[PDB]
């Protein structure tokens, strides 16, 4: 939907844990919470590896 | 043009929703937007999300 959320026909919100950290992983200790899949940008990343 | 030159008239827009299924059929393969689909976003083809 238009919130980013996983929505049923009710509009009831599907949930599960949140990605976090850079790069963004699932831990063991999370809270459930509404799934997002956000349309937003990426940041611009200088090379630190090669 | 017979003068062996060219000119842009324009270019067509095209639009995506975030919900298709929210849309207003208006008879024909015609549609309205509606509160449930979204407003449209608009690019064109060949480029972003087209």
């Amino acid at each position: 939907d238009e919130n980013r959320n996983l929505v049923n026909m009710q509009g009831m919100q599907l949930t599960g844990y949140p990605a976090t950290g850079t790069p963004p992983t699932i831990q063991q200790g999370a809270n459930p919470a509404p799934i997002t899949i956000p349309n937003t940008l990426m940041a611009a990343k200088s090379t630190t590896t090669a | 043009y017979s003068n062996e030159q060219e000119q842009v008239l324009g270019q067509i827009v095209l639009a995506n929703f975030a919900n298709n299924e929210g849309l207003a059929s208006q008879g024909d393969n015609v549609w309205a937007a509606t509160q449930a689909s979204g407003v449209a976003l608009l690019g064109t083809a060949g480029s972003g999300n087209f």
